[PDB]
């Protein structure tokens, strides 16, 4: 169904896909790419400390039950 | 929608481990598969990206090594190229720990013995390779300069090949060059390239300064062979000359400096630079101060002396070269004959010649 | 030149010397084929009038090329175009050619100027006197000047 | 460059995924050993 | 500015892939001396947010995700917006610059395709359109520069120049200059 | 040049020339050189030919002198060259050298205003400006 000309240029053009993401990754990064993993981090941060808490609550009562 | 499709749209369970393994959620892959029995590990990105080019590419080393051990796994040899490209040095062991590496032998194999089997192994999707299908892991980690990555692939036997002469005539260089003719010069240019970069040659060779001012001759010379390539071929041979210029300039006490420029006191290196033209490696303070010192060889306080007082002894040279020469002649060795014999004596005195050739000159349109 | 370049106040200076002779000989063959059009050109205009004019600046090949060069520098009076008969379209022609070839010198010689200033500005001067003076350098390190290297 | 900046926030997130799962692990013990109380 | 202009704006790749797959087409702006109502209802009620809203369009399908993604031939399609962009930028003056870096934007696309060839199949199927050697032609019509300077261009180019004389491509000039005083 | 200076108009002018002058002094140097030696040539060539010319340029040192100077600007003319007598090869060296010193001196003309174009584009002017003025205030200090 797809011609040897149609062929090529699906390699070429997936190639230049790939190629052009892989030539945004060289960018310098800038001030909002750094803020969003601190966001990352701030997040993870309230998470982690949310299961700590749930843990001790449960130890809680469960020290009621014995 | 867009009017090529890169990778029916899979499973849902197909698209929830393929961002399970992009994203680096390592319970869920290793659950799936532990029990799925219905995934298969080959599901396709909307990039024609199976799960371990997702893993690899994202630096997910738990999941890569959670894939590794699935059987039947494929795209194994893209994994590795892109793993190396990206300079993953812990992925790149993990993979090179793979039955489909440690078995065989892969990595030491040229590029042209891994071409002459189709095989599939370096290609990423259906149809093609990631980086060009010559480029072997070697030569790839010499490309990106990936030090680890050059220093694993040397150790265990992978070698750059070393293009043939540019006007060969073997059978082999005959077919490749009546087969595409684009194909063989981009291959060689990739080659060099791979030869032609610091790691590489630091780690590779017993002599890598000899090498490098070899390599950067022999790659000048390509340049205007080659001329649609010019730039290509003048880049390599400046990154050797830099690579030369930068060994040098390490160097912290005279046996160092002596180890560069007299080679393993003639100075082969620097006869070699002056002659392929390695200006910044001559011109190098180090080596500038070596040839300084040879040229002041017994003249310890003319060293420093102002321009003035070399514009006195110049003009004492002149006017003393008949007693200069008479004294030559009659006592060949003495304080004399020990100053006469530096060399920027002897320059001094061809300047002083010639200026009285000058005045002769001069002078006998006197009257 | 084989004394200079040991000079660090006149090395730079003679390598500069040296880099922009290399560059302009090109516009100097670019100048030698436009001078030679023009030089053949006036020469058929002028050449059968050779005791028709005010001096025998274009009659010949040679005084032609003599008169058209030192043209370059100004060295050359108009009064050479001028005809002493009343042939007034063949001095007018003349008029218009020696104008244009000036003004096509000009043009030549400002391209020439600026080809060579941007070729300077994407450019190590210190790196190209210090190879040049460690050649000088090094062609004395090998163990008399020539005048008196005579006797054996 | 923003490829050496990714590959620190992917890091992140499957450090987020491993402590998450470990959380959850601790919560079903502690479920279990109610259930053996 | 529409999401999948937007995206086009941004080179979100991904994202004008996702856009694509639901439908999302950039609209291609009519002719600039178009006299339809919706045209002309355009340029008299504003006329300014008409040109920006024309050039928002043009920034969306002049992105190379857009062409890439978008398109079946997206090197023919990108050579004949550029040339498009190139007479906007003569004809609206005052947005001169936009347009101009529009096009500059789909030439160097064409230009990075063309450089991402391996072997000659490759570089024939860039260069010979679908040898007569359209897209060059098509290229120095257009003073795509860049495209036909390529290597690449350059040595299919110079492999149909020495046709026949398979050592005189390699002859230092003196030999050349030699010939041509023989064939003189 | 002790006045200059203090007006923020004509100082950093004044400047610039000090620096022109330090540098293209050098250029005068080797401009001397290859003077001296078309001098010394064109004067050995015609010194023998003192009452055979059209007129004296060439006949003795200060004379060649004057007229290889005179040459810089283009005030002199082509005719010195030109012999009485039917020696053409004389002349004919002549017209060649003659023609080769000016066509010499462009050459280092040009050199010497694009070396100095580039020492100009690596480069402060206010810097330099305020610090010769702040020279000359100094001077005034002192009761
Ligand atoms: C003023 C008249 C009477 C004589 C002019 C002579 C100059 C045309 C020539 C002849 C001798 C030459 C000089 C002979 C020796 C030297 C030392 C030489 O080396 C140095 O600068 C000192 C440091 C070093 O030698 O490494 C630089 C060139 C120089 C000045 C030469 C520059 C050109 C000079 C002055
Ligand atoms: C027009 C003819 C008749 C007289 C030309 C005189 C100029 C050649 C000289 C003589 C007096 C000089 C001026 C005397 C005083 C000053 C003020 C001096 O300082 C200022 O610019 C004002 C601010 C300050 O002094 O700090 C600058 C130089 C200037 C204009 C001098 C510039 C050069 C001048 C005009
Ligand atoms: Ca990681
Ligand atoms: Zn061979
Ligand atoms: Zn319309």
């Amino acid at each position: 169904q797809p011609t040897r000309y149609q062929q090529i240029m699906k390699r070429l053009i997936k190639r230049y896909v790939l190629k052009a993401q892989v030539d945004k990754e060289n960018d310098e990064v800038n001030e909002g790419e750094l803020k969003e993993i601190k966001q990352d981090i701030s997040s993870l941060r309230y998470e982690l400390l949310e299961d700590k808490s749930q843990a001790t609550e449960e130890l809680a009562i469960l020290i009621h039950k014995l | 929608g867009p009017a090529f499709m890169f990778n029916t749209s899979l499973t849902a369970e197909e698209e929830r481990f393929l961002d399970a393994a992009e994203y680096g959620n390592i319970p869920v892959v290793r659950k799936m598969l532990e029990e799925s029995k219905t995934l298969n590990v080959n599901c396709v990105d909307y990039m024609g990206q199976n799960a371990l080019q997702l893993a690899v590419g994202n630096e997910h080393l738990e999941v890569t090594e959670l894939l590794l051990k699935k059987e039947n796994l494929a795209r194994i040899g893209d994994a590795l190229l892109l793993a190396i490209s990206k300079g993953y040095v812990r992925i790149v062991e993990a993979i090179l720990n793979h039955p489909g590496f440690a078995a065989s032998k892969r990595l030491t194999l040229s590029p042209c013995e891994q071409e002459l089997q189709d095989d599939d192994f370096y290609a990423y999707d259906e149809d093609g390779t990631r980086f060009s299908p010559d480029i072997t892991p070697i030569i790839l980690a010499a490309h990106c300069q990936k030090y680890e990555v050059v220093h694993m692939l040397l150790m265990k036997g992978a070698r750059i090949e070393r293009p043939h002469d540019y006007f060969c005539k073997c059978g082999d260089c005959m077919e490749k060059q009546r087969h595409d003719s684009f194909s063989h010069s981009r291959s060689r240019i990739n080659a060099y390239k791979g030869l032609a970069s610091p790691a590489y040659l630091s780690l590779s060779s017993e002599d890598p300064v000899l090498t490098a001012l070899e390599l950067s001759n022999e790659l000048a010379k390509l340049a205007n062979i080659e001329k649609e390539f010019k730039n290509d071929y003048r880049k390599l041979s400046m990154q050797c000359k830099d690579f030369v210029v930068g060994v040098l300039d390490l160097c912290r006490d005279s046996e160092e400096v002596e180890a560069i420029l007299n080679g393993d006191a003639s100075l082969s290196r620097v006869k070699l630079a002056i002659k392929y033209e390695v200006k910044k490696f001559v011109a190098h303070p180090n080596c500038q101060q070596q040839l300084l010192t040879i040229w002041y060889e017994n003249l310890s306080g003319l060293r420093e002396q102002t321009i003035a007082i070399k514009c006195l002894v110049v003009l004492v040279v002149a006017l003393g070269l008949p007693f200069l020469a008479i004294g030559y002649w009659i006592a060949p060795c003495s304080r004399l004959g020990k100053i006469l014999r530096s060399p920027f004596m002897k320059f001094v005195a061809h300047a002083a010649s010639f200026i009285i050739f000058l005045g002769l000159l001069v002078f006998n349109a006197s009257d | 030149a084989y004394i200079l370049p040991a000079n660090e106040s006149f090395g730079p200076l003679q390598i500069s010397l040296g880099r922009t002779v290399k560059d302009i000989f090109k516009f100097m063959v670019l100048f030698i084929m436009v001078f030679f059009a023009f030089m053949i050109g006036m020469f058929i205009l002028y050449s059968y009038y050779l005791g028709a004019k005010v001096n025998a600046a274009f009659t010949t090949v040679e005084e032609s090329f003599k008169t058209l060069f030192w043209s370059i520098f100004g060295l050359s009076e108009v009064t050479s175009v001028v005809l002493k008969y009343d042939h007034k379209f063949i001095e007018n022609i003349g008029y218009v050619l020696y104008g244009i070839y000036n003004v096509t010198m000009v043009v030549v010689l400002l391209n020439m100027l600026i080809a060579m200033i941007n070729s300077s500005y994407q450019e190590d001067s210190d790196v190209e006197w210090k190879f040049a003076r460690s050649k000088l350098w090094l062609s004395y390190f090998d163990d008399l000047p020539p005048p008196f290297s005579l006797v054996p």
